[PDB]
C-alpha cells in the first residue's frame, strides 16, 4: 500500500511537470508560474508522505 | 544597429539636414556625413526573447549530460534527439522545451 501511494504521487508530480512544460498550469494570485509549480509539487509530496 | 565611420573609425550619431529635412548621421570627430537607410532612431524593449534558440552549438550533440528524447525529428524522421528548456534565465520564462536533432543538427520544437 505504501509503495503504491508513493508511486501514485510520483505519477501525479510527473503530470504536474508535463502540464508546466507544455504550458498548461494554472497560476495562483500573488504567485509566479514557477512558484505555483513548486507549491503544487510540494503539496503533492507532503500529502504522499 | 548603429554604424561606424568610414574615415575616422568612430561611431556616427543622428542629425538633421535642416535644409532638406532628411535624417543624416553626423561624425562628432570629422566632417563626414553619409546617407542613411532607416529613419528609426531609438528602441526600448521589456518583453524580449533574445536568448531563446541562441543556446546551441554545432557540437552540442557531444554534450553527454543533455537528456535524450524519443521525439520525431520533423526534418529527417530521426528517433533520437537531445533536448533542453529555454536558455533565457528570467523568473517568468516558460518551461517549454527546445529539441535538437543529432542527424541534421536542425533545432525543432514540440508544438
Ligand atoms: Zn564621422
Ligand atoms: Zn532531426
Amino acid at each position: 500500500e505504501i509503495t503504491h501511494a508513493i508511486s501514485s504521487a510520483k505519477e501525479q508530480v510527473q503530470e504536474i511537470i508535463y502540464k508546466a512544460q507544455h504550458n498548461e498550469l494554472e497560476l495562483k494570485p500573488g504567485m509566479t508560474l514557477r512558484e505555483s509549480f513548486e507549491g503544487e509539487v510540494s503539496r503533492t509530496l507532503n500529502d504522499a508522505r | 544597429s548603429f554604424r561606424f565611420c568610414l574615415e575616422c573609425n568612430n561611431m556616427l550619431y543622428p542629425k538633421e539636414d535642416k535644409e532638406n529635412q532628411r535624417l543624416l548621421y553626423s561624425c562628432r570627430n570629422c566632417d563626414y556625413t553619409e546617407l542613411a537607410e532607416d529613419p528609426k532612431v531609438y528602441r526600448h524593449e521589456l518583453i524580449t526573447n533574445i536568448g531563446e534558440t541562441a543556446g546551441i552549438v554545432d557540437d552540442i550533440g557531444q554534450d553527454p549530460t543533455l537528456p535524450r528524447s524519443d521525439k520525431e525529428c520533423p526534418e529527417c524522421h530521426s528517433r533520437d534527439c537531445v533536448f533542453f528548456q529555454s536558455q533565457q534565465r528570467r523568473k517568468d520564462t516558460n518551461m517549454t522545451l527546445f529539441y535538437v536533432c543529432l542527424n541534421c543538427k536542425k533545432t525543432f520544437r514540440d508544438e
